[PDB]
């Protein structure tokens, strides 16, 4: 029910294994900046 | 300025609005697209031509 929640991920599929269709925010797709900036919040832990 | 749901600073419009010269409202300049846009009048020779 809330985003970014899934602490467990296994591995990624060989081929498409789902149907999919979606409604998009055409405004937000127009409004978003050209360059995405990630940071240290998306890095793996530097030591154990 | 709202851009498709996300507000971003507009530095030219900020400077345009902030240039009030101590008055209550932004300056008008004839040769500049300022907070009041830009207005060019037709020459008076438009009345004869039309």
């Amino acid at each position: 029910n809330t985003p970014l929640s899934a602490n467990f991920v296994n591995e990624n599929s060989y081929a498409p294994n789902s149907l999919f269709a979606a409604i998009l925010n055409e405004d937000l797709l127009t409004g978003l900046s050209d360059k995405i900036f990630y940071g240290k919040e998306n890095e793996f832990a530097e030591n154990e | 300025k709202n851009n498709n749901g996300l507000f971003e600073i507009d530095t030219q419009l900020s400077n345009s609005v902030a240039t009030n010269n101590g008055g209550l409202a932004p300056s008008y300049t004839e040769n500049r697209v300022d907070a009041w846009g830009k207005v060019e009048f037709a020459d008076n020779s438009v009345l004869q031509a039309r």
